[PDB]
Formats: structure tokens, C-alpha cells, sequence
């Protein structure tokens, strides 16, 4: 009966994603692969703040799922989807990240720009439906009022292919990134240059920060809740389950107030 | 309906090639070159140009039309200066060939009576004087050249040239397109040496220009031509650099500065090192320090924190151009690159 | 001696120029209102064409 | 001695022109219209829009068919659409990408354009093959086109950023009349409904009237402060405007030799690329830095209306022969066409 102290992080994964997706439907100037893929961040954010987390106050609530079978399917299934796809779109943007700085001639285009954009939204989205779509059917085994995932056949499979493939790839990538970088500094050698770039060796380990943060301690409870027997309280479980949405809460200040022209659209946005 | 279909799949096509050319065209790098004299621009054309047979296999059509063009002016200057030709039918002829120019027909092939009835016309000592008499009538003297050659320009059906001055284009003057590769990158060079015109009107058509690229010389530090009125090149070339620097439309567009002459320079500061054009430069009467000055100058005129300056010193026999360039363009790329992701 | 050559030309510019004839102002508007008026109704863009006869509404 | 008596004789020549234009100057367009409606308020409309081009839009001219609509673009390539349908009809290359103008043939045989190579184009559009080939190339100017307009198949009028215009003879490809008298780099041409005299507008911002048959300049006009960039002719051939740096449009008359009204407004901070009037010559059209288009009530010095579907800089505006249809064209690669 507690449970109604999450509206607020309803509230505000909603209102900074509505920001970032305002502020690039409200601007041209913010029409970069990027800020397509943070939309899509954005929306992913959006989609699981809005057709999730209500389910899951109300099942905070009352502990018993005192609704329709049918329903917790629908709703484990969309929270699977949208945690899923808000992974690969963290994904998606490190590894434009890397083709902005590994091949910086394919990146500053038009017509591979399009097809780039086209195929990293496409193919995350694709696989959040193709991980989640096991937990339409069969496999669930909820009983009674409870209604958790608990299957090793989904658990396994779904740790690994939406956390720990995602995981490993972002932060070879955005460490690969900061080599790159970090050698051209040593080489290009007035002071705020060298502090841009430190911007950056600061600003990439935000980012992988609060991911690995935010989604390692859910994943691994995830799998050592059903592994063994051992001490993982209910308390616990939830705890992590939270801190995974927050995530969903944070990304869009580390994704968007650090650029100039995203903090221009949100003044214009919030007339400031 | 039917013609709706057909003016549909024209459209089609249109488009079609339409995209296919955006999609070549736009994997490229443009590059401006400007100075405020006569500077290392033609150097740095020169060094960076380490094509040849491209314009030379294309212009055939081009010189063809002007070789026609010019004997109907050439039959313009027969009627007008009063010179006849030996052969009165050779002005039924002489008729032919401006109705050829006329109708806009100087640029089809060249059929065999084309050439039999110009060939007759040019043999005539009529067509000579009238090119003897040029200064009355203007004639093209190019054209002459490949009227004289006609034979072999009208059998042949096609030859790349018969001349390598490449059409010249000494009028042309305007524009200068150099186009170049280095390593996996091709360039194009616009040389805006012609353009003796306010700057405000035709800057804006290089806006996306990815760089531009900044010639001035060391030497001019104490060089002072009358018609500068007392300054010299120096404070000339900082003039237009600031000029541009903070031009609106360049903003965000780096710049590539070379400074020539280095040899020059180091001489020439032996006496009066730097004195002249900055009175108020205080340190060793050396090469290093009069030119780390000089730099210096340049570098206090970038305003912008999404802009940097370039610098790199060259002589004329320096060959070390073309990697500082391509250097500085990747570099440029990556930087626009990286605050397109907002990293940095 | 060429700024002498120009001072020429620009008088006998301007000496063409001085004997030009001219109208009054409020005649020249009276005629340009004249003709605005008699065609007014004869342009689309005042008198809106109803799509069965405007080509690109139709 | 010479030079200080010639000089003192022009002051005095400009002074008596301006005691001349006083002379008539004592009425003005924006008071003897108080007895007229106003046209009201004007809500045009997007009925087409034209995509194709890849780069930055800097001319368009409208045919006398009010069909057939040619264009132009940093791309390298002139453009002949169909207004009524969208579809494509041609796609010329050019030799020179640097294009800054364009215009139509009253005929629909011919096209033309050029820039910053100093080469003006003339490209024929009825051939035998079904292709666009170079008719003709007009050299010899010493700067960059600003302005190319057809008086007939045959003559063309050339403007360009080396201080003059020139009548080109298009068959023979030579100059055969040239208009001299500018001191900056002109900007426009605008030729008079009878094809026998013409304007020009210039850097020094005075718009001149040349006589074509004549070869000299008739009349000078000044007004403005900078740069003049578009100017136009009223429908009945007897005025004109001209629009400049100044985010100031102004309207002239050649027989009063005359300014007759100003147009501008507190928030138009911006200048004018373009200028075109109505059928009717009601209505002005002006383009400006602000990505939209002005729509002023010619007779009264206001605002009828505002297109503003661009996000760039207009570039270009053009009005119909039968004034159906408004088209504009800007730095962001479209093309509207305003109903
Ligand atoms: N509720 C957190 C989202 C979640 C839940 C189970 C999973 O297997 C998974 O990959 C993701």
C-alpha cells in the first residue's frame, strides 16, 4: 500500500523523455543520428514507464495479482520488451559513437546516415520483441495470484542475450573509443582542448557507469534467484527491479543536458 | 492515362540519376583557398597537385564548336573588312558555316561536306587576311590554330587535343577547381583567384565548405607594394584572416594556415626582425621566435571555442603539404563528428 | 588624367539626365492605382478561383 | 583645374535633378491610397511542393505557360518541372556547379544560367535527340552573373559583379550592346513588359533604367542605403520596385522619375533576396532572411499576408503570367507553390 511513492519516478521517467522526444520533434537543428537513437531511447523509456510500471505499482500494492491471467502475461512480456529495448538502444548509441570516431567518413553522410539509423532502430527493436515474445505463452508457469518470471529456459536465455551480450559490447566499445581518443590527445597536444577532451574521458565513463550500475545487480539476482537456494529476500529483488527503471530515469540527463544544442531546446521547451 | 505513365516513368528516371549523382557527389572533402596577395596560394596549388587527360578527352566537342564558331566569324570579318575570296563559290561556303553557327548546329557531327566546304574556305588567302586584319575584326587566334589543323579535327571524328594550353581559359578567370585524391580521401580545391568582386555576395556559396585553407607569407612582414598605401602584406593577410574568422557564415568552419616563404623570412629578419609591421614584438632576433610571434598574430583572431587554427610553415621546396592538409581535414571531420554525439 | 575622363562621363550623364521630363507624383499614382483597380478582379490572388477552375486544387 | 570644374558641374547637375524630382514630389502613393480597400487578409496555402534538389536553391523562373517551372541549385543541375503534377520533365547538368541564376524563354525553346565561372549558359529544350545539350556559351564578362534574363530566342541580357550589363546577340555568341555606369557589382535585371527598356539594381543601391537599343543609361534612381538584391517591374511597365539589405523594399515610378512608397516594418530585421509583384500589381511578394515571405498590399504600405513554410534563407519568388499561382524556392532544397 506503499507502492504509490514510485508515482514520482513514473512522473519523471515520463517528463524528461517527453522532453527529449519534444525536443527533437520541436527542432531541426537536433537531426543527427544520435539524436534519433536517443529518441528511440526516449520511447523505450516512455513505453515502459507508461504500459509497466502502473502493473508494477499495483502489484506493489497488493501482493496478490488480483487481475486477469491474460494481463500479467501481457505485462511481464511488455516489461521484458521494454527493458530490453531501452538496453539496446544504449547499445545502439555507443556503437554510433564508434563509428563517428573509427570511420569518421561514413558517419558525417546522408545516405549511410539513413540506412545506419534505420538498421540499429529496426534490429533493436526486433530483438527486444523476439527476446520478450517466450513470455506470451506456456513457459511463464504463474500460479495462483503470483505471477513472476522464474523459468530458467527464459531466465538464462534472457539475462544473457538482453544484458550481458549488450553489456560486454558498450564497454569494449566505449573503452576502444576512449583509446582512440586518448592516443590522439597524447599526439595533437590551448588548455581547453586538452579539457574537451577530458570532457569526454569523463563523459564516456558517465555513461557507462550508470548503466553497468543501474542493470548488473538486477541480472545477477535474476539468475542466482532461481540458480540456488540462497539469500535473496523479496525485499531485495524489488529493490534491484526499481533500480532498473531508474536507470530509465536517468538517461535522459546523461544523454541530453550535456549537449548544447539539446539544453537550448529544452529552454525553449520550458520557456527558460 | 497513357502520357501520364509515360511523363511518370521520365520522372522516375530523373530522379533516379538525380540521387544516384547525390550519393557520389556527396562522399567528398571541399576545401577554400584564400590570401590577400599573390602569397603561397599558387605554391600551395601547386605542391598539393603532386585529371590530366580528363579535361583534355572531354573539351574535343567544346574546341570543335569554337573552331566552327570562329570561321562564321571569320565570314563576319570577310563581309566587313571588304576582303574577298579568289573562289567566288567559296562564299556560298562561307554561307554554309554561318548557318551552322546560326542554327546551333556547331556542336553535331561533322558531316564530310562540313568539311569539304570549310576546308575550301581556309585554303583562301581571304581567310588569311582576314586574321591579318584581326585587329579590325576579332578573331580567336586558338581557332585558327585548329582551322589550320581542320583536316584532322573533322576526319578523325575524335581526338582528345591538338593543343595543350587545355582550352586555356584565360578568360575564364572566376574559379579555379582543383581536384585531387590522397590516400583514402578525394578533395576539391577552389582556387577563388578570379573573383575581383564584394566578397559579402559570393562567400555564402562555400558555407559547407569543409575547411578552408589560408595562405600567407613570412616574408611580407616588412614588404610594402605602393599600392597598399603604407601597409604591408603582413597586416593585409591579418586583415582578411580576422576578416573571415569571424565571418558569419564561416562560424564553425576551421582553418588550415600556412605560412610561406620561411627561408625568406629567416633571412630577411636578420635586419629589422619583425620591427616593421609589429613595432611592439619584444624578443631574440631568431627564426623560432619571430615566427612563433607572427603565429601568434593568426591565432588571436579564432573567437570561436568550435573552431581551431592549423599552422603549419612551409618553403617552396618544402613537399610536406599534402599530409598536413589531410591531417587536419581528418581531424576537423572528427571533431564535427564528435560534437554531432555531444562527446567532448 | 583618367579622373578627368570620368568627371566627363559623369557629366554628360547627369546632363542627360536633368532634361528628362517628368509627371506629377500623385498622377503616376493615380495610374498605377487605375490599373491595379481595372484588373483587380481578373487576379487569383484577390478573388480566390474555386477549385473546379483553380489547376491546383482541382 | 579640369577635374574641379567637372566636379562642381556634376554637384550642380545632381542638385538641379534634385530640384527637379522635388518638383513633382509632392504627393505620395501611401495618402492618395487612403480612398481605396483595403485587399484584406490574405491566407494562401501550399498546393504542391517540389523535391529533388540536394543543395541550397538560388534561382527559379516561371514559364509563360504557367507550367512549366525551371530551377536551379548548388547540385549542378537545372531542373524543369511540371507545377501541376510534380512530375520531373528535365534534368540538365551543368559544367559549373557555382549557378546563381536561371531563367526561361518566353518560347519554351530555351533555358539559361550561370554564376561564379563568368560563363552564361544557353541550353536548348527542343531537340531532336530528346536531350539538353549547351547551345551556347557567352564569355567575356570579368565578374560573376548575378542576373540573366531573355528578351527573345536571340537576345539575351547578362549581368554581372564587374560593374556593367551586356545585351548578347545568342546565335552569333558575342556581346553586342554593353550598359555601362555602375560603380559596384550589380545585382538584378528586371526588363519591361515590351521588352524595350530595362532595370538594374546595384551594390551602390542605384537601380538604373537602360534603354536596350540605345545602349545608355536613362534614368538613375537611389533610395537605398546598402546593397540592392531583387527588383521587379510593376505589371503595366511604368513602375518598379526594388529590395535591399536595408529589410526595406521601395516602390518607383519611371515617368514620375520617383520614389512612390516604402515598405517596412519594426520586426523585419532581415533583407530581401527576392521581390515580384501580381498580375494585378495589387500585391508584392518579398522573400527574406528570416525564412518566410512577405505579402505586401502594393497600394497601401502593409501587410496582406505571410508565407512562411521554409526553414532557410528564400532564395528565390516568382509569380505566374496569369497570376494563379504564387512559387517560392529557399536555401533548404524545396520548392512551394502558394495558392
Ligand atoms: N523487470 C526487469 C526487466 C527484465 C526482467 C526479466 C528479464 O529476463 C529481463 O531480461 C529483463
Amino acid at each position: 500500500y506503499y507502492a504509490t511513492l514510485l508515482t514520482l519516478l513514473i512522473a519523471v521517467i515520463v517528463f524528461g523523455n517527453v522532453l527529449v522526444c519534444m525536443a527533437v520533434s520541436r527542432e531541426k537543428a537536433l537531426q543527427t543520428t544520435t539524436n534519433y537513437l536517443i529518441v528511440s531511447l526516449a520511447v523505450a523509456d516512455l513505453l515502459v514507464a507508461t504500459l509497466v510500471m502502473p502493473w508494477v505499482v499495483y502489484l506493489e500494492v497488493v501482493g496478490e495479482w488480483k487481475f486477469s491471467r491474460i494481463h500479467c502475461d501481457i505485462f511481464v512480456t511488455l516489461d521484458v520488451m521494454m527493458c530490453t529495448a531501452s538496453i539496446l538502444n544504449l547499445c545502439a548509441i555507443s556503437i554510433d559513437r564508434y563509428t563517428a570516431v573509427a570511420m569518421p567518413m561514413l558517419y558525417n553522410t546522408r545516405y549511410s546516415s539513413k540506412r545506419r539509423v534505420t538498421v540499429m532502430i529496426s534490429i533493436v527493436w526486433v530483438l527486444s520483441f523476439t527476446i520478450s515474445c517466450p513470455l506470451l505463452f506456456g513457459l511463464n508457469n504463474a500460479d495462483q495470484n503470483e505471477c513472476i518470471i522464474a523459468n530458467p529456459a527464459f531466465v538464462v536465455y534472457s539475462s544473457i542475450v538482453s544484458f550481458y551480450v549488450p553489456f560486454i559490447v558498450t564497454l569494449l566499445v566505449y573503452i576502444k573509443i576512449y583509446i582512440v581518443l586518448r592516443r590522439r590527445r597524447k599526439r595533437v597536444n590551448r588548455k581547453l582542448s586538452q579539457q574537451k577532451e577530458k570532457k569526454a574521458t569523463q563523459m564516456l565513463a558517465i555513461v557507462l557507469g550508470v548503466f553497468i550500475i543501474c542493470w548488473l545487480p538486477f541480472f545477477i539476482t535474476h539468475i542466482l534467484n532461481i540458480h540456488c537456494d540462497c539469500n535473496i529476500p523479496p525485499v531485495l529483488y524489488s529493490a534491484f527491479t526499481w533500480l532498473g527503471y531508474v536507470n530509465s530515469a536517468v538517461n535522459p540527463i546523461i544523454y541530453t543536458t550535456f549537449n548544447i544544442e539539446f539544453r537550448k531546446a529544452f529552454l525553449k521547451i520550458l520557456h527558460c | 492515362s497513357a502520357e501520364e505513365r509515360a511523363a511518370l516513368e521520365r520522372s522516375k528516371a530523373i530522379e533516379k540519376n538525380l540521387k544516384e549523382d547525390g550519393i557520389s557527389a556527396a562522399k567528398d572533402v571541399k576545401l577554400l583557398l584564400l590570401g590577400a596577395g599573390e602569397s603561397g596560394e599558387s605554391t600551395i596549388v601547386k605542391q598539393m597537385k603532386i585529371f590530366s587527360g580528363e579535361d583534355v578527352k572531354q573539351y574535343k566537342p567544346v574546341v570543335y564548336s569554337n573552331t566552327i564558331q570562329s570561321l562564321a566569324a571569320i565570314v563576319r570579318a570577310m563581309d566587313t573588312l571588304g576582303i574577298e575570296y579568289g573562289d567566288k563559290e567559296r562564299k556560298a561556303d562561307a554561307k554554309m558555316v554561318c548557318d551552322v553557327v546560326s542554327r546551333m548546329e556547331d556542336t553535331e557531327p561533322f558531316s564530310a561536306e562540313l568539311l569539304s566546304a570549310m576546308m575550301r574556305l581556309w585554303g583562301d588567302s581571304g581567310i588569311q587576311e582576314c586574321f591579318n586584319r584581326s585587329r579590325e575584326y576579332q578573331l580567336n587566334d586558338s581557332a585558327k590554330y585548329y582551322l589550320d589543323s581542320l583536316d584532322r579535327i573533322g576526319a578523325a571524328d575524335y581526338q582528345p587535343t591538338e593543343q595543350d594550353i587545355l582550352r586555356t581559359r584565360v578568360k575564364t578567370t572566376g574559379i579555379v577547381e582543383t581536384h585531387f585524391t590522397f590516400k583514402n580521401l578525394h578533395f576539391r580545391l577552389f582556387d577563388v583567384g578570379g573573383q575581383r568582386s564584394e566578397r559579402k555576395k559570393w562567400i555564402h556559396c562555400f558555407e559547407d565548405v569543409t575547411a578552408i585553407i589560408f595562405c600567407v607569407a613570412l616574408s611580407g612582414y616588412d614588404q610594402v607594394l605602393h599600392e597598399d598605401e603604407t601597409t604591408n602584406r603582413m597586416h593585409e593577410s591579418l586583415m582578411l584572416f580576422d576578416s573571415i574568422c569571424n565571418n558569419k557564415f564561416f562560424i564553425d568552419t576551421s582553418i588550415i594556415l600556412f605560412l610561406n616563404k620561411k627561408d625568406l623570412f629567416g633571412e630577411k629578419i636578420k635586419k629589422s626582425p619583425l620591427t616593421i609591421c609589429f613595432p611592439e614584438y619584444t624578443g631574440p632576433n631568431t627564426y623560432e621566435d619571430a615566427a612563433a610571434y607572427i603565429q601568434a598574430q593568426f591565432e588571436s583572431k579564432n573567437r570561436s571555442p568550435n573552431k581551431e587554427i592549423y599552422c603549419h610553415m612551409t618553403c617552396a621546396t618544402d613537399t610536406n603539404n599534402i599530409q598536413v592538409v589531410f591531417d587536419a581535414v581528418t581531424d576537423i571531420i572528427i571533431a564535427n563528428n564528435l560534437r554531432g554525439c555531444g562527446l567532448y | 588624367t583618367a579622373s578627368i575622363a570620368q568627371a566627363r562621363k559623369l557629366v554628360e550623364q547627369l546632363k542627360m539626365e536633368a532634361n528628362i521630363d517628368r509627371i506629377k507624383v500623385s498622377k503616376a499614382a493615380a495610374d498605377l492605382m487605375a490599373y491595379c483597380e481595372a484588373h483587380a478582379k481578373e487576379d487569383p490572388l484577390l478573388t480566390p478561383v474555386p477549385a473546379s477552375e483553380n489547376p491546383f486544387r482541382e | 583645374s579640369e577635374l574641379d570644374q567637372l566636379r562642381q558641374e556634376a554637384e550642380q547637375l545632381k542638385n538641379q535633378i534634385r530640384d527637379a524630382r522635388k518638383a513633382c514630389a509632392d504627393a505620395t502613393l501611401s495618402q492618395i491610397t487612403n480612398n481605396i480597400d483595403p485587399v484584406g487578409r490574405i491566407q494562401m496555402r501550399t498546393r504542391r511542393t517540389l523535391r529533388g534538389h540536394l543543395a541550397k536553391i538560388y534561382a527559379m523562373h516561371w514559364g509563360t505557360d504557367s507550367r512549366l517551372l525551371v530551377s536551379a541549385s548548388q547540385d549542378g543541375k537545372l531542373i524543369i518541372w511540371d507545377s501541376y503534377t510534380t512530375n520531373k520533365v528535365h534534368a540538365i547538368p551543368l559544367r559549373s556547379s557555382w549557378v546563381m541564376t536561371c531563367a526561361y524563354a518566353p518560347s519554351g525553346n530555351y533555358v539559361a544560367c550561370g554564376g561564379l565561372d563568368n560563363i552564361c549558359s544557353i541550353y536548348n529544350l527542343k531537340t531532336r535527340e530528346g536531350n539538353v545539350r549547351v547551345s551556347r556559351e557567352l564569355a567575356g564578362h570579368t565578374g560573376y552573373l548575378s542576373c540573366c534574363r531573355f528578351l527573345d530566342d536571340n537576345q539575351i541580357v547578362t549581368s554581372s559583379g564587374d560593374t556593367t550589363c551586356a545585351l548578347w546577340d545568342i546565335e552569333t555568341g558575342q556581346q553586342t550592346t554593353t550598359f555601362t555606369g555602375h560603380t559596384g557589382d550589380v545585382m538584378s535585371l528586371s526588363l519591361a513588359p515590351d521588352t524595350r527598356l530595362f532595370v538594374s539594381g546595384a551594390c551602390d543601391a542605384s537601380a538604373k533604367l537602360w534603354d536596350v537599343r540605345e545602349g545608355m543609361c536613362r534614368q538613375t534612381f537611389t533610395g537605398h542605403e546598402s546593397d540592392i538584391n531583387a527588383i521587379c517591374f510593376f505589371p503595366n511597365g511604368n513602375a518598379f520596385a526594388t529590395g535591399s539589405d536595408d529589410a526595406t523594399c521601395r516602390l518607383f515610378d519611371l515617368r514620375a522619375d520617383q520614389e512612390l512608397m516604402t515598405y517596412s516594418h519594426d520586426n523585419i530585421i532581415c533583407g530581401i533576396t527576392s521581390v515580384s509583384f501580381s498580375k494585378s500589381g495589387r500585391l508584392l511578394l518579398a522573400g527574406y532572411d528570416d525564412f518566410n515571405c512577405n505579402v505586401w498590399d502594393a497600394l497601401k504600405a502593409d501587410r496582406a499576408g505571410v508565407l512562411a513554410g521554409h526553414d532557410n534563407r528564400v532564395s528565390c519568388l516568382g509569380v505566374t503570367d496569369d497570376g494563379m499561382a504564387v512559387a517560392t524556392g529557399s536555401w533548404d532544397s524545396f520548392l512551394k507553390i502558394w495558392n
